[PDB]
């Protein structure tokens, strides 16, 4: 009765290019996670993960360049500050924290983006639905 | 090599020299890599272990020809080579090889593989006789303590010599894989 | 006065007992101290054991540190091959977990954990250091120069090879250990192929012993053509190569060399003015006389 | 709005992993859909002919299409809705290929096509709030840089400047040529290098549309594909040219090259050019064949005794207090060809390249066997000054290596340049023996086997084994090369006079600095990254830049000069042009929303952003040029001030809540 | 850059040999869906005047003014363009298909290397760039059935002829390609006579998805899925007894990489055996690929084969060498050979490279100008070589030459005047 | 392998198994490319020869190890070789 719901936020640059590569190499993984695509991860707004959370995403994940290969030179670091205060919100609004994070990959890395997808998907599914869903009425 | 004769030395002389797939083991190539923790299928044959081996300008040990054997699976012709055991683990080839791998673990491991099959030198099996014994490969004798004694050091050593209580926890580790079991099962001969 | 549990494998307790001994009073003299290891063993030894097989070797070596860490010290050595045994088991069963695994539940079978809180260093290696007893802490603590002799050192395998598992540096011409002979007042000098291995490693001694003579052989030709008076070493297992398998080549060879062989434990109580019966000089095959008329 | 959404088989690559007419029907079903179809090769003139006339039919406002990726394929339907009335931006892709059929294959059909129609409903989402965009044209300036003068950078400034654009040809040493200059005889032809290359390094030097502008470096770039505002350090040479002195009122000249300032002068320091074997005063040039004769001084060497003033008398070339002037330019684009280095071999400490005499490696034999070198071309051991009768040449020297102090993949050229220098030992020493330590002989390029043939025919001996360790030999200072001969299948011990090492290359001093300058990433290699890998090898991700020479990548002469041109005709494709259009992403700022704060200025790589005078209030001012469409700035701002124009809040937020629609 | 271009193809599409390739080395992304963009640029530019399915028949002239004559072969069927021109309005071929659904013919298709069958009237493969479905006239029978398919659209005109148009033009940069040597010449690898024995241009037609197959790579006697394939590579290559090739193909070890890679990633537990003699991996990420396969467990025997025999019942073949790093004779039995056959220039580039006055190397390939300094420009004036028509090359090498002679050949066009 | 030693199963067993630069004869070379009438210095190890020839198969016999020792001018080892009278002449390697 019940699929977990994730959310992904990629960025195009590294992040779509990786999730390209695994499909083109044909990396298998299970189909619980949709993307959103923006340019940049710097183009991630809290206010973007706070409404997943709020509309009920089971978890939320944002992935974006590594440190030093943004193609905009630094708007990954922007992304990665707003993040960790994301992370620092839910601990203090009481909602799991390991419902969201955000990984770095690579344009190269498909298996390593096969690998995120499904623990990702694994964390998830061990948390269990989001509280917001029942919480709201 | 057209066939079997069943004539020993006809058999020695015309020993098929052609390489078949159905000779390689592919079992015996992952218990090598298991064993000895190194990326041996990697190696490309350039020859700087056996360029700097010390073994190999002194006899027919060559150490590159025991990677391509791991390599192509080719079990009964590495474990069976008497050139096997001529192996100082001198780590050369380790220390110089291009692509990172241990081939004196390779070696370790065929080696093992090798006891396993009951291919041993007798040393070894000497060795593990006297370390069952008294835990010590070199134990001390009556000359070396009476110069011990003269020196002014106790007439043995600190080890399992004058604390005898700690062989029975050595005798029970070897007994646990069967080493002593095995060594006199093999001296029996 | 920094304080080891003293490993103390075979060789030199049962063989060579002045090496242990010039060990603990020339330690002593320099601010080490060399605490006995309570009821250790054999190493096992890394050639003769290891190609056997591997998990006693990790089972037995495992044994040897847990002594040290229920002591609560760390480990010295004298041995290069005993330093491989305990050290390489050591950083094995410090990173990988399943070997960790079963080593403990063999070790379980006589009340003893292996957990990995202790580190083992070769005594050259303190030697050498400069927060422990440095070269010229060495040098202060001579006392008799040994001066004008010839002396060659050979490095051994197991203590620095491979250089990705060791921290010693270059292995194709390092000079650590010419300073160390340097610093007693002895010139050391350079032959051909000076990282040769001795060839009684890996159980080849036991099982070809002409095959380990000539390669034992090819070094003490080009030492006697270097000119050395005698050669230092670190290991009891090389000692043992160099001194019996002089006298093995003398007569399965035609070869005589007369070339006393010390380990720099025993040329470092000389140095500080031990006596040579109190080294025992008299238990190697090879005469060291002419060596002791000339730097005496 | 009126959407249309058109669902591709891609020829069964999706067919094959979802139910098509399911979504097909959903997308019909969905909210603001008029019309929704499929077709099995939606890319093909078929299916824009499908989207052109499901436009024209139903008057769609917007096109949505499920199909592979858009870095694939958004020029291609962008312009098929472009030709159907529509603007290029009111479309969007849904990705139900590459992110849901190659990942979704096997044993799992009705999860896939409920992925499907996830993000078939957040593409019709997002498209039912996109609007129109249209590209910002800016224009180029008409003059283009070089930066390297090696063969890369002088053939691209040669295309350039014939082609008609003014280029500056920027070099941080005091001539031009690199290191072709310091070949001796080039493969597979033996011709000489610096006859062929002299008379293009006199077409450089003479070509009015070229600026060479020699021993002087980039102190920083900015600006975009417009207008790159670089900055240039004119290091202090010490000497003026003819030009420059009559600009200063010397009326009887400048520097003629007479060399009597080095003829006096009375320091000595080794020379970069011949890799150090040869003497050069303080002021020096580093052959007699420099294209700028000018003389350069160094001054950290230089201990200013002014002799060499006087020697140059009345043409009063030397300024002695000469310091780096600085120089602004503005270009168009820019071509990088900084080409390479020699790694350093001295790390595998197994080749004794410092610590004995007679090894040396591939750069110090060609200039000790071209007879314009130290020698006079004749090669003699370093030891002793002896000939050599036998020399070794170790290939793969830090090649292929993965032990992580070589290098892990090939130089290419190296293999070429051994054979060359085993052919050049046995012609100019009689009798003497050539051996290749070698493992895998890369003999690959055209007429490059039968010069092999012709090596192996004059009889260099190829032994097939990499090199274990080399030993001196104590007295003579002979080399015990100690391999095994793996066809043989014995160790062997050579025993040369002369050892060369066939050493790796790398990406030279200062390079990454630079392509951070610029803007370039790197590769997995270490060396500058291309646009794509297989059908763009020239140009970069960064617009306006491209990659020439071994920079890129090791190659032979010949293929450095194909490459040099082709980086010089993607620079002129622009500037012929004239205009240039950027991605309309840039981020817009919405004033009687701004509130002034001034926190988002600093969030701009690019300094797209400051405070700016509207209608008395104090806003923030876009420079609509200068931004990329990161969007970081309009990801911060509290206020909603910043619009990020195709990736606006409400387009990503009507993705999220579509994502969450039941 | 803004000069008026022709570009001339012999074929009724373009797109060449990397239309046929299935995956490209090193980075393996699938060759149609990287160069099908740049297909859909050409046939939309509007600079470009693409002419397929015409040939050269002679040219006269100099640097200035190249007096161009061109045969248009006699396609068959009518673009939308030449349609309304002639006076239809209804259209011309939009590539419907119903053609070649109705026509009885059944021939051999060239781009499927003759694996496929294709219909007198036809298109190579669904992503040609063209999609005008030429019609085959060697081979039709003029049955009339395609024009009735066709109905209103009128594209099909089964009397056109060849006709000739003259073309001025003022430089010219020619880009003929290459062809796989004959490779039954070889009788020891019994190409042509042992039915497992393929070339590695219908192993990539094979192991495309778009192939004869479904992509899935099937033994040609019985149609069984193979478990061992072997490669010979330098078939016919660095040979100098006079059948074969005396250069390198520079590509072949690469390509011959990927097809085992593709192979033990495709067939589960499937075994590729390269037998091989200097791999030669020089490339950028090159090695790093080399060491891919390796690592993935393909099997590198340093042996040139010796002879291949075919075994009676099972069509497996035996293929003979040494391992030489080994030191014995090996016997290895596979289900499936494939030769990495040299390459050489395409059938009438002789006769075009003699037209426009271009001599040849020693090789046999197009010559250049200096072959250090100038790779991309001819001795005669005004003519430039690009890709592998002027010595083999791997398609970035390819590009990279290809946008150095348009360089070379807009340096002239862009000044308006040359001096002689 | 360190030196002679005048023992004679000594002298065999650790027979010095390392080439050496003393160890080639070009005159040797030079006999047998006029003997042979081909040129054989221009192998370059293929293994097709020893791939092709039936003697091989059952016996030590590598006529590419002959080759090599013709190249390296490896008299000594090459003619006092007992597999050099296995090669039936087949012409299977010239072939
Ligand atoms: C020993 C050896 C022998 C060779 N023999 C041959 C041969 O026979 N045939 C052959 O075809 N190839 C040969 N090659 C390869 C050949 O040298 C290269 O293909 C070629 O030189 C590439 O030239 P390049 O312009 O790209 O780089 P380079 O020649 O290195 O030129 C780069 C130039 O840029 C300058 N530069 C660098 N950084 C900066 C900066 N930040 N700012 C400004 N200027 C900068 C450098 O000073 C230099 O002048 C050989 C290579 C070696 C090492
Ligand atoms: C089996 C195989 C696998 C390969 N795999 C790879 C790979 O993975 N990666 C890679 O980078 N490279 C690969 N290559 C190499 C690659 O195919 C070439 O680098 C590339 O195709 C060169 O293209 P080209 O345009 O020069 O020649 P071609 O692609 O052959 O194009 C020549 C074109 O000119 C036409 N033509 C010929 N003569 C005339 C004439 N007289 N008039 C008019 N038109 C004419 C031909 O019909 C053809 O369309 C592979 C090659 C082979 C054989
Ligand atoms: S050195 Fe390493 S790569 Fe070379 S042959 Fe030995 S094991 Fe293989
Ligand atoms: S470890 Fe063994 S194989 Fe390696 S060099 Fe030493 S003796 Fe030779
Ligand atoms: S648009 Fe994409 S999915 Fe559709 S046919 Fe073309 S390549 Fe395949
Ligand atoms: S003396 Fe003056 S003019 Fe002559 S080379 Fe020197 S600087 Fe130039
Ligand atoms: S000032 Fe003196 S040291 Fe400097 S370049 Fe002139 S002569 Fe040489
Ligand atoms: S080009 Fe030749 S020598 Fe250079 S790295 Fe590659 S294989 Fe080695
Ligand atoms: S746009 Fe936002 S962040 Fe920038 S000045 Fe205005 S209110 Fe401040
Ligand atoms: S989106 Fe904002 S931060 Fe990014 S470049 Fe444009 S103005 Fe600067
Ligand atoms: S039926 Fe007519 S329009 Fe359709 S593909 Fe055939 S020729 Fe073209
Ligand atoms: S006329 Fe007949 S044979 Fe020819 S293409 Fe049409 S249907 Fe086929
Ligand atoms: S590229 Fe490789 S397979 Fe092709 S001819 Fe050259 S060496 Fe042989
Ligand atoms: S002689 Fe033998 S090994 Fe040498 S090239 Fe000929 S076939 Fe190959
Ligand atoms: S002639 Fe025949 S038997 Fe003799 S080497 Fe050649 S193949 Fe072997
Ligand atoms: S481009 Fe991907 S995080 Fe910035």
């Amino acid at each position: 009765d019940w699929k977990p719901q994730i959310l992904a936020i990629i960025c195009n640059w590294c992040s779509y290019a990786g999730a390209d590569l695994a499909g083109g190499a044909r990396i298998q993984y299970p189909p619980t996670v949709r993307a959103i695509r923006v340019m940049c991860t710097g183009r991630v707004d809290m206010l973007f993960i706070l409404k997943a959370f709020v509309e009920g995403a089971d978890g939320v994940l944002v992935s974006g360049c590594h440190f030093g290969d943004c193609h905009y030179l630094e708007g990954n670091y922007k992304a990665a500050k707003r993040m960790f205060m994301i992370k620092n919100l839910l601990r203090n609004i009481g909602l799991d924290d390991r419902r969201f994070r955000m990984t770095f990959v690579s344009a190269s890395e498909g298996a390593k983006w096969g690998m995120v997808m499904e623990d990702v998907t694994n964390t998830i599914k061990e948390l269990g639905p989001s509280p917001i869903k029942e919480f709201k009425k | 090599a057209a066939k079997s004769y069943n004539i020993p030395e006809l058999d020695k002389k015309l020993a098929d020299r052609r390489y078949h797939l159905s000779d390689t083991n592919p079992e015996f190539t992952q218990k090598i890599l298991k064993t000895s923790r190194t990326i041996a299928n990697m190696c490309y044959q350039c020859g700087t272990c056996t360029g700097s081996c010390p073994s190999a300008p002194r006899s027919s040990y060559r150490i590159r020809l025991f990677m391509r054997r791991c390599v192509l699976g080719l079990e009964n012709e590495a474990l069976t080579d008497p050139d096997l055991w001529l192996c100082t683990t001198c780590y050369s080839c380790t220390d110089r090889c291009p692509r990172d791998i241990a081939p004196t673990d390779v070696i370790m491991a065929m080696r093992n593989l090798a006891f396993k099959r009951d291919i041993v030198p007798k040393n070894f099996l000497q060795t593990v006789q006297l370390i069952y014994n008294s835990g010590h490969g070199v134990p001390n004798n009556d000359v070396n303590r009476a110069a011990r004694t003269k020196l002014g050091l106790p007439a043995d050593p600190p080890t399992t010599h004058s604390y005898p209580e700690f062989v029975k926890g050595i005798q029970k580790i070897i007994d646990h894989y069967e080493l002593k079991e095995n060594a006199d099962r093999i001296l029996k001969g | 006065m920094h304080e080891y549990a003293f490993f103390l494998g075979c060789i030199a307790p049962n063989r060579y007992p002045g090496c242990e001994a010039s060990a603990i009073k020339t330690s002593e003299k320099v601010g080490i101290k060399l605490l006995p290891l309570k009821g250790a063993s054999c190493c096992p030894a890394p050639g003769a054991f290891g190609s056997i097989d591997l998990n006693v070797w990790y089972a037995m070596a495992a044994r040897n540190l847990v002594l040290a860490e229920e002591m609560k010290k760390d480990i010295a050595l004298i041995c290069n091959g005993c330093y491989k045994s305990i050290w390489e088991v050591n950083h094995i069963l410090k990173h990988n977990d399943e070997l960790r695994d079963n080593v403990n539940e063999v070790l379980a079978e006589i009340d003893m954990q292996f957990k990995g809180t202790i580190d083992v260093w070769h005594l050259a290696e303190l030697y050498y250091d400069d927060k422990v007893c440095g070269v010229q802490k060495i040098k202060d603590s001579v006392t008799t120069p040994l001066s004008g002799a010839k002396v060659a050192a050979h490095y051994g395998c197991h203590l620095m090879k491979p250089k990705k598992e060791r921290h010693f540096g270059d292995t194709e011409n390092p000079m650590w250990f010419e300073e160390l002979i340097g610093a007693l007042g002895a010139e050391p000098i350079q032959y051909r192929n000076k990282m040769q291995c001795c060839g009684a490693g890996g159980g080849v001694r036991g099982y070809d012993i002409v095959h380990a003579l000539d390669i034992t052989n090819e070094k003490l030709i080009n030492i006697q053509e270097a000119g050395a008076d005698a050669i230092t070493e670190l290991c009891p297992f090389c000692q043992l190569q160099f001194d019996r398998g002089q006298i093995e080549i003398k007569e399965k060879f035609g070869d005589v060399y007369n070339i006393p062989v010390l380990h720099y434990n025993e040329l470092l109580g000389l140095a500080q003015g031990m006596s040579p019966q109190d080294l025992a000089l008299d238990l190697h095959a090879i005469d060291c006389t002419p060596f002791l008329q000339k730097v005496l | 709005p009126r959407i249309g959404v058109f669902v591709c088989h891609c020829g069964t690559n999706i067919a094959g992993s979802m139910s098509i007419d399911d979504v097909v029907n959903y997308a019909k079903t969905l909210p603001y859909v008029a019309v929704a179809d499929q077709y099995q090769y939606m890319c093909s003139t078929p299916g824009q002919k499908k989207i052109d006339d499901a436009i024209k039919e139903y008057n769609l406002t917007g096109v949505v299409v499920a199909a592979c990726s858009p870095r694939l394929h958004e020029p291609t339907f962008r312009t098929a809705t472009k030709e159907g009335g529509l603007n290029p931006f009111r479309f969007e892709m849904a990705n139900i290929r590459e992110q849901n059929s190659w990942v979704h294959m096997h044993g799992m059909w009705d999860e896939a096509t409920q992925k499907a129609k996830d993000q078939v409903r957040m593409a019709v989402a997002k498209a039912a709030k996109l609007e129109d965009l249209v590209p910002k044209s800016v224009p180029v300036e008409k003059t283009a840089m070089v930066v390297g003068g090696g063969v890369a950078g002088m053939q691209a400034a040669l295309d350039l400047a014939s082609a008609g654009i003014k280029t500056y040809l920027i070099e941080r040493t005091p001539t031009i040529g690199g290191r072709m200059s310091q070949l001796d005889k080039t493969f597979p032809t033996l011709d000489c290098s610096q006859c062929i290359l002299t008379p293009k390094m006199v077409d450089v030097g003479r070509h009015p549309n070229i600026e060479m502008m020699t021993y002087t470096e980039v102190e920083k770039v900015e600006g975009y594909i417009g207008n790159f505002d670089v900055t240039l350090r004119k290091k202090a040479r010490g000497v003026l040219t003819p030009t420059e002195a009559t600009a200063k009122g010397i009326v009887g000249g400048g520097c003629n090259g007479c060399g009597d300032c080095s003829a006096v002068c009375p320091v000595i320091k080794p020379n970069p050019f011949e890799m150090g074997m040869a003497p050069r005063k303080a002021i020096y040039i580093y052959h007699a064949q420099v294209m700028p004769l000018i003389y350069t001084v160094d001054f950290d060497s230089c201990v200013k005794c002014g002799l060499c003033v006087e020697a140059c008398g009345d043409k009063k070339a030397i300024d002695l207090e000469m310091q780096d002037e600085f120089i602004t330019v503005k270009v168009g684009t820019a071509v990088l060809a900084t080409g390479y280095e020699l790694f350093p071999i001295e790390n595998k400490r197994e080749w004794g390249y410092k610590q004995f005499d007679n090894v040396i490696n591939a750069l110090e034999f060609e200039r000790l066997i071209c007879a314009s070198g130290p020698t006079g071309g004749h090669l003699v051991r370093p030891s002793d000054g002896k000939t050599p009768m036998k020399v070794g040449f170790v290939l793969c020297a830090g090649s292929r290596d993965n032990t992580g102090i070589g290098k892990p993949y090939c130089s290419r050229f190296c293999c070429m340049y051994s054979l060359k220098h085993a052919h050049q030992i046995m012609e100019k020493i009689p009798g003497a023996v050539a051996y290749l330590f070698y493992m895998d002989i890369r003999s690959f390029g055209k007429m490059y086997e039968e010069f092999y043939y012709r090596i192996q025919h004059e009889g260099a001996k190829f032994i097939r084994g990499r090199v274990a360790n080399v030993l001196e030999d104590k007295e003579t200072k002979n080399l015990h090369v100690f391999t095994e001969d793996t066809l043989l299948g014995r160790p062997v011990d050579v025993e040369v006079d002369l050892l060369v090492l066939a050493a790796a290359v790398q990406p030279n001093e200062g390079a990454n600095e630079l392509r951070k300058k610029f803007g370039v990433s790197a590769s997995q290699d270490g060396w500058m990254l291309e646009a794509h890998p297989k059908l763009n090898p020239c140009g970069t991700t960064t617009a306006g830049v491209f990659l020439a020479g071994v920079c890129q990548g090791p190659k032979d002469i010949p293929d450095t000069v194909a490459q040099a041109e082709g980086a010089a005709s993607a620079a002129s494709i622009p500037i012929h042009m004239g205009e240039v259009e950027l991605e309309p992403y840039f981020a817009m700022c919405i004033d009687e929303l701004c509130a002034g704060c001034g926190m988002c200025v600093n969030l701009c790589p690019y300094s797209a952003l400051s405070l700016g005078e509207k209608n008395g209030r104090t806003v923030m001012v876009v420079t609509e040029a200068k931004c990329k469409g990161c969007g970081t700035c309009g990801g911060f701002c509290p206020g909603g001030a910043i619009k990020m124009q195709h990736f606006t809040t409400p387009q990503i937020v009507a993705q999220i809540d579509a994502f969450f629609a039941g």
